[PDB]
RNA sequence: GGAAUACUGCCAGCUGGGACUGAGGACUGCGACGUAAGUCAAGGAUGCUGGCAUAAUGGUUAUAUGCCGCCCGUCUUGAAACACGGACCAAGGAGUCUAACGUCUAUGCGAGUGUUUGGGUGUAAAACCCAUACGCGUAAUGAAAGUGAACGUAGGUUGGGGCCUCGCAAGAGGUGCACAAUCGACCGAUCCUGAUGUCUUCGGAUGGAUUUGAGUAAGAGCAUAGCUGUUGGGACCCGAAAG
RNA sequence: AAAUAUGUAAGAAGUCCUUGUUACUUAAUUGAACGUGGACAUUUGAAUGAAGAGCUUUUAGUGGGCCAUUUUUGGUAAGC
RNA sequence: GCCCUGAAAAUGGAUGGCGCUCAAGCGUGUUACCUAUACUCUACCGUCAGGGUUGAUAUGAUGCCCUGACGAGUAGGCAGG
């Protein structure tokens, strides 16, 4: 309902969210991972920058 | 240092010394001012009574006032007069000085108290007993007119029975003088209240009321 | 249905005096109000126009405004726990002049001709007021005058 | 069903805990409500005695 | 955390904080701003007057940055500056080899008339600013040069 | 510690009021009074004793 | 029983030592409370009442504030006090020189009053320098600048600020907040 | 006519019996008796004698006796109720997490603040480190085009702690930050006046105003965190007839 | 025309003396406010009390009530 | 005045109960006496308030010490555990 002071928030969490919801635990391995992808790119490619 | 504080020692003995003249000087100065007062008063009295006329009273200045009522179920304009003349607890009392202002005071909370006109004894008793005294609140028992003095002494004052004196003849600082005394606690009156029934007035059933002399047999009981 | 509109109840309240009505009378009109004056309020029923409300009829407060025809008035009211701050605009008919503070005036000035009496002697001033005392003995004469002793009377019908 | 309609029972109980207060009155009060060519002109002679103090200083 | 919370406190009473007669129900009132017209009107004006209806204007396919105006007041200018500088030019004081500020470069790109600053000069390099804030600059002996 | 109480323990009637000692010695409370020999006005006893 | 004319085993409102931990903060208290004690100096108390305030209560004393204290009449040399913060202020230009001793210091306050010759004491070494306080000038910044005592004591026709979390128009103008919408406030 | 006696009241008059209590733990106090040495009942019990280790005495427990004591939990104005749940025991069993927030508090830095989108780096989800940006704050106000905060030591009057001057003091004088009341100035909006100029309709100087703003007037904020409170969420737990 | 209940005052923000401002006001140095400078404290201007005075933010529960004396309405009355 | 008539209801039954007749009844007076978690005095626990104190010499300055007042509680709040 409607109380005290408070401003009026707007949260738009009626939907099902719970449903598509992307925590990022991989922040660590999608970073890990994404320098050994570059590394042996330069590696593949050779003097090339 | 072994002469220095000697010094203040030496000197204050005998500040002390000196400062008790001042009181055996006014204690007997004030045993002679009720002698000859209260005798005045009852030659008036037979003089009168040759002359043919009638010496009528002075009207009493002072009164005592013991709150005889629980704390229950009290109607708001006494309940509040009850605690401007600082009797909150039952059984406890305080002097009030008569004038039309607070013999408006009083009757209002006639219901709730008794009360009358003290004797020398009992308010001599009630203070050498039951005296207690009113320092930053810290209820503090006057067992040295030294308490006294550090407070009353603005006043004049510096003694107990300068105390005693202030409150029974009235007079100047009575205000301040009976204000600093501490609301009398009291037990219940030792051999009973003499009545059935305290809260029929003192004129139909005993208690609750101006029993004039009388409040002196009761508070010395309740003392 | 319940009737609560602006001057209900006030039948005998604004009502004129047995014996006074008409028109007022020229020294409501020729008095003068400054800020600060102390002022009691009554309406009067001749005057409809500017007239207060039934509330403030008997109270009392201090002149904040002064206008042509009216004075404004702040007054006190209390609302739940607290006094709130009214100011009213009221004509002059139901306006009086407050002797509450009149004497006050009358008493300041006499105190200070008496604090020249103890600058020109010196004695004790005695200026703040003091209430009834207990009186005082007295002797009563039975020159002339014997006491005459009274019983209680019978019981008697008297139609 | 039916009830209570009114009362005003314990209401002065209840306004006597914290309550009663007082106007807490300050001097200088506002002006709130007063004539506007007094306010006005009030403004100029106040507007104007400034100066008297704006020189008699130096 | 779990062991601050009051709900630990409450273990062992019934009802937890929620009362007797009154209970903790699932949503009276409504869920939401439910009812702020009707039973919660008391609520929406006093602590948010305006809340309802329309006023003024509409605009199709705004975007910001058509508006991009940061704000600068001669109350600052000198902090655009660095430190050091600063106090060499506020000492020098020439008309002849005077510092250069460039607002927009520096972030900015409207220049205000708040405050007070020296008589040293400056020349403002700026777009769009104030009739108040030039004229002060003046009283520095200074110009202003409006770019894009 | 102890609040001691004058109206016994002689020691504390005399640390307050050293007047006591004096009292004491000179009975004071058993003080005779003058002898006077006022009689009332025969009128006193009229309506005293009177109806 | 008591007819009891106030409440019984109430509390007064103000606080002890600080609610913070810091055991510097909690030793500069061990000084002042002994010096509050000891000495006749009120000026003890009132610092020693200052270092249990919260950070809301000790809002930044600015250097210009400072400055501008300093050109009051006959105050020119001493050596000012406050019990909290002090900021930079690039507003002002030509800053006196004098000595402040607070608690802390922004970097550009610190740097800034020595530029001028000056020192920034703390707080016990004002304390032995001056130890009843003498010749000091407490300053206080404002506690009411704040942002949320904006939003205090909103009511109709309060001209106070509301909650709210976006802003522009749209939000909260129209009806209650014009006579042509509804009413005004 | 001279007492006596009763009655009421006062004595800082003298004495006998009983009961409960012995808190404190060097000395500091106020006193009293003293010619004095000194003594004391004077800011809280010491002296003396006896009795007890197969034990006196104290704890628990069972039983008895005197008096007392209705079943909890719940709703309710009112329950022991002829109101509802509960035959018993063990285990399980109900205000959570999340996103956005209010007050308050602690902390860091402070006219700024936030490393963690990303990059570097690594003893590899840690720790350590960092460019460009971005977010919020540092300006408001109009619906909008727009315009955009110093007449004055950033004001006047009245209060104000602290600090200062003389004063034993008591007071007095001085400065007066936060803060309170109030009179002003300033920025925007609204209405009014409409200058020098202009390409004749542009430009809007100056000066008013019971109008107005979530503004200015030697900044306070940004960030992580705790309790409590708000909303969206299964949302303290269990429960419909339905769709 | 009561009783009871009820607004106001009992001071240093006081009572006065003088005379500067203004666009208000007057026949007008008439006023009105607001100032400048100055006269007076010692019961500082009733009693009584004050367990301290003022201020701010936030937030729980509650929003079925019932009883006694008294005043009181409907009802023959009621544990209405 | 007291008493009597007036004065008829359903299980057996209630001046609370036995029972009381110059009362152990009714009206009135005067004293003694009994005992509440109330009043007075004191010990102890806690809460709130005021004051002293690391000038120290250990072992706690959130301490140690002195003083005064106070203590009902559902829903509910907060604190210390
Ligand atoms: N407003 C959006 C964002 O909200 C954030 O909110 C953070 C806090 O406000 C929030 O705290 C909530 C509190 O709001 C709420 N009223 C009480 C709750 N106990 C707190 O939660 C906290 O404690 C619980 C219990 O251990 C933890 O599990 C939780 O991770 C922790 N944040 O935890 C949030 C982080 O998970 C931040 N305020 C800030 O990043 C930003 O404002
Ligand atoms: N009359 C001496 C005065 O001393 C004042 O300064 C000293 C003291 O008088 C004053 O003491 C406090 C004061 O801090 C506080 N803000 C008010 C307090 N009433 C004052 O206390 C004063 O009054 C109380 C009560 O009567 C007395 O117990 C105390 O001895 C006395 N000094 O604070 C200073 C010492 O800390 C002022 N210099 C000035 O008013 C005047 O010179
Ligand atoms: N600082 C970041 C910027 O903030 C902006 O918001 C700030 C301002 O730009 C915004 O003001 C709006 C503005 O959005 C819009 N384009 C024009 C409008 N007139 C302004 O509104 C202005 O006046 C209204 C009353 O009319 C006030 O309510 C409002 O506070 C005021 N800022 O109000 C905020 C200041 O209080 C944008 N919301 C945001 O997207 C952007 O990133
Ligand atoms: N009942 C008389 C009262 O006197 C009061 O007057 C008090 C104040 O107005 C007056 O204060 C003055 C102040 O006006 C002036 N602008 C500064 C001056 N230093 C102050 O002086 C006062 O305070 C200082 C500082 O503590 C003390 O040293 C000094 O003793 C004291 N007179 O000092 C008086 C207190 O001594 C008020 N006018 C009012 O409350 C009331 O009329
Ligand atoms: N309007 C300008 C103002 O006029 C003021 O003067 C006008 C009044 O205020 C002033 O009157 C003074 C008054 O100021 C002061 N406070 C009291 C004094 N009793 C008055 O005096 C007045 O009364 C006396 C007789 O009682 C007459 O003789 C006299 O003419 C009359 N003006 O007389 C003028 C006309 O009545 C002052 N000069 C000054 O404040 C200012 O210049
Ligand atoms: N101890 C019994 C006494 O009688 C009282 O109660 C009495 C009344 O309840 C009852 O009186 C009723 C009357 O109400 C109803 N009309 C029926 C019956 N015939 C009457 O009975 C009466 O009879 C005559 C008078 O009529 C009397 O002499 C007689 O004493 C009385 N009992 O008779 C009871 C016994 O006399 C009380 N129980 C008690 O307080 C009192 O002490
Ligand atoms: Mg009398
Ligand atoms: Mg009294
Ligand atoms: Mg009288
Ligand atoms: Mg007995
Ligand atoms: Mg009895
Ligand atoms: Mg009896
Ligand atoms: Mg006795
Ligand atoms: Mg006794
Ligand atoms: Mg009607
Ligand atoms: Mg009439
Ligand atoms: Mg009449
Ligand atoms: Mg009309
Ligand atoms: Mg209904
Ligand atoms: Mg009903
Ligand atoms: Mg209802
Ligand atoms: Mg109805
Ligand atoms: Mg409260
Ligand atoms: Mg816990
Ligand atoms: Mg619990
Ligand atoms: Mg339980
Ligand atoms: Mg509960
Ligand atoms: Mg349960
Ligand atoms: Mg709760
Ligand atoms: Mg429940
Ligand atoms: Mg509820
Ligand atoms: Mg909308
Ligand atoms: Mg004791
Ligand atoms: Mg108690
Ligand atoms: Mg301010
Ligand atoms: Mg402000
Ligand atoms: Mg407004
Ligand atoms: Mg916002
Ligand atoms: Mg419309
Ligand atoms: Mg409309
Ligand atoms: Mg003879
Ligand atoms: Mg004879
Ligand atoms: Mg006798
Ligand atoms: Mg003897
Ligand atoms: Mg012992
Ligand atoms: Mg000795
Ligand atoms: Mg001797
Ligand atoms: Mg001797
Ligand atoms: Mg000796
Ligand atoms: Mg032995
Ligand atoms: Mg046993
Ligand atoms: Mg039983
Ligand atoms: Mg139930
Ligand atoms: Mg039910
Ligand atoms: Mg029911
Ligand atoms: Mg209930
Ligand atoms: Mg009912
Ligand atoms: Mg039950
Ligand atoms: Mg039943
Ligand atoms: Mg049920
Ligand atoms: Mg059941
Ligand atoms: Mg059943
Ligand atoms: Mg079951
Ligand atoms: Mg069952
Ligand atoms: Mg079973
Ligand atoms: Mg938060
Ligand atoms: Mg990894
Ligand atoms: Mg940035
Ligand atoms: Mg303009
Ligand atoms: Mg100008
Ligand atoms: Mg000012
Ligand atoms: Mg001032
Ligand atoms: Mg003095
Ligand atoms: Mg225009
Ligand atoms: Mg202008
Ligand atoms: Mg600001
Ligand atoms: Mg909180
Ligand atoms: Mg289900
Ligand atoms: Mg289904
Ligand atoms: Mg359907
Ligand atoms: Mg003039
Ligand atoms: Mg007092
Ligand atoms: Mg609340
Ligand atoms: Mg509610
Ligand atoms: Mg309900
Ligand atoms: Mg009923
Ligand atoms: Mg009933
Ligand atoms: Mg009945
Ligand atoms: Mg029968
Ligand atoms: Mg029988
Ligand atoms: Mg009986
Ligand atoms: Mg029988
Ligand atoms: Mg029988
Ligand atoms: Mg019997
Ligand atoms: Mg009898
Ligand atoms: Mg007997
Ligand atoms: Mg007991
Ligand atoms: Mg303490
Ligand atoms: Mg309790
Ligand atoms: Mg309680
Ligand atoms: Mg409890
Ligand atoms: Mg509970
Ligand atoms: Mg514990």
């Amino acid at each position: 309902a409607i109380s005290k002071n408070l401003p009026i928030l707007k949260n738009h969490f009626r939907k099902h969210w719970q449903e598509r919801v992307k925590v990022h635990f991989d922040q660590a391995g999608k970073k890990v991972s994404r320098r050994n992808a570059r590394a042996t790119r330069a590696a593949k490619i050779a003097p090339r920058p | 240092t072994a002469e220095q504080v000697a010094a203040e020692r030496a000197a204050r003995k005998a500040a002390n010394k000196e400062k008790r003249a001042i009181i055996l000087e006014r204690n007997a100065a004030y045993q002679k001012e009720y002698e000859t007062a209260e005798r005045n008063i009852i030659q008036a009295k037979r003089d009168a009574k040759a002359a043919g006329s009638y010496y009528v009273e002075a009207q009493h200045k002072l009164v005592f006032v013991v709150r005889i009522k629980g704390i229950n179920k009290i109607p708001p304009k006494p309940r509040k007069v009850l605690q401007l003349l600082r009797l909150t607890r039952i059984n406890s009392g305080t002097f009030v000085k008569v004038t039309k202002a607070t013999l408006e005071l009083l009757k209002l909370i006639e219901p709730y108290v008794a009360y009358g006109y003290p004797s020398y004894s009992t308010i001599r008793q009630l203070v050498y007993k039951r005296g207690f005294g009113k320092i930053n609140k810290q209820r503090v028992p006057l067992s040295d007119n030294a308490i006294i003095e550090a407070n009353l002494g603005k006043y004049g004052i510096l003694s107990i029975d300068d105390l005693i004196h202030e409150i029974i003849t009235v007079g100047p600082h009575f205000k301040q003088a009976n204000n600093f005394l501490w609301p009398f606690k009291l037990s219940n009156p030792s051999g009973g209240w003499g009545v059935p029934r305290k809260f029929k007035h003192f004129i139909q059933g005993g208690s609750f009321g101006n029993r004039e002399e009388f409040i002196n047999k009761l508070v010395k009981s309740m003392n | 249905g319940k009737s609560h509109g602006y001057r209900s109840r006030t039948r005998y309240m604004f009502q004129r005096d047995f014996r006074k009505h008409g028109a007022v009378h020229l020294s409501t009109y020729l008095k003068v109000y400054k800020v600060g004056d102390i002022v009691d309020i009554k309406a009067n029923g001749s005057i409809q126009k500017g007239m207060p409300h039934k509330f403030y009829q008997g109270k009392t407060g201090v002149v904040y405004n002064v206008t042509k025809s009216s004075v404004g008035v702040i007054i006190n009211k209390m609302v739940g726990n607290r006094y709130l701050e009214k100011r009213l605009n009221l004509r002059v008919e139901h306006i009086k002049h407050s002797k509450c503070r009149q004497e006050f005036l009358e008493r300041v000035k006499a105190n200070a001709a008496k604090r020249a009496e103890a600058k020109a002697q010196g004695v004790a001033v005695q200026l703040k007021r003091q209430p009834a005392q207990p009186r005082e003995s007295r002797i009563v004469s039975t020159e002339g005058n014997v006491p005459q002793t009274l019983a209680p009377v019978p019981y008697e019908t008297f139609i | 069903a039916k009830s209570k309609n009114h009362t005003a029972h314990n209401q002065t109980r209840k306004a006597h805990r914290n309550g009663i207060k007082k106007p807490k009155t300050y001097k200088y009060p506002s002006l709130k409500g007063v004539d506007p060519k007094f306010r006005r002109n009030h403004k100029h002679a106040l507007h104007g005695t400034a100066k008297a103090l704006a020189a008699a200083k130096k | 955390p779990s062991r601050f919370t009051k709900t630990r406190k409450h273990r062992g009473h019934v009802s937890a904080g929620k009362g007797r007669i009154g209970k903790h129900r699932k949503h009276p009132g409504g869920r939401g701003m439910a009812g702020g017209q009707h039973h919660h009107r008391i609520n929406m004006d006093k602590y948010h007057p305006g809340y309802f209806g329309k006023v003024g204007m509409r605009y199709f396919h705004k975007q910001q940055a058509h508006f991009w105006k940061p704000v600068l007041n001669l109350d600052k200018l000198w902090t655009l500056i660095p430190e050091d500088k600063r106090d060499q030019y506020l000492k020098s004081a020439s008309k002849e080899t005077a510092p250069v500020i460039d607002t927009l470069a520096a972030g900015y790109g409207k220049i205000l008339g708040k405050g007070r600053i020296p008589n040293v000069p400056v020349i403002v390099k700026a777009r769009f600013v104030s009739k108040l804030a030039e004229e002060k600059i003046r009283a520095a002996g200074g110009v202003v040069e409006l770019i894009a | 510690v102890l609040k001691k109480n004058p109206l016994k323990n002689k020691q504390v009637l005399l640390r307050l009021n050293p007047y006591a000692k004096v009292f004491a010695a000179e009975k004071l409370g058993s003080k005779k009074a003058e002898k006077t020999g006022t009689k009332p006005a025969a009128v006193f006893t009229e309506t005293l004793k009177h109806d | 029983g008591i007819d009891h004319t106030s409440k019984q085993h109430k509390r007064s409102g103000h606080r002890t030592a600080p609610k913070s931990d810091n055991v510097y903060l909690k030793l500069l208290v061990k000084l002042y409370t002994f010096l509050a004690r000891r000495t006749d100096a009120p000026f003890n108390k009132v610092v020693l009442k200052a270092l249990f305030l919260s950070k809301i209560n000790r809002p930044p004393v600015s250097v210009s504030r400072i400055a501008r204290a300093l050109k009051q009449e006959g105050a020119a040399n001493k050596t000012v006090v406050v019990v909290g913060t002090v900021t930079d202020d690039a507003r002002i230009f030509e800053f006196p020189k004098t000595t402040v001793a607070a608690l802390r210091f922004t970097a550009g306050a610190r740097a800034k009053i020595v530029k001028a010759g000056g020192e920034c004491i703390t707080l016990d070494q004002l304390a032995v320098r001056a130890p009843k306080g003498q010749n000091t000038l407490i300053l206080r910044g404002p506690r009411n600048s704040r942002e949320a005592v904006r939003h205090f004591g909103m009511g109709p026709h309060k001209g106070k600020a509301p909650r709210i979390l976006s802003t522009g128009r749209k939000f909260e103008r129209a009806r209650g907040r014009r006579r042509s919408k509804g009413f005004k406030v």
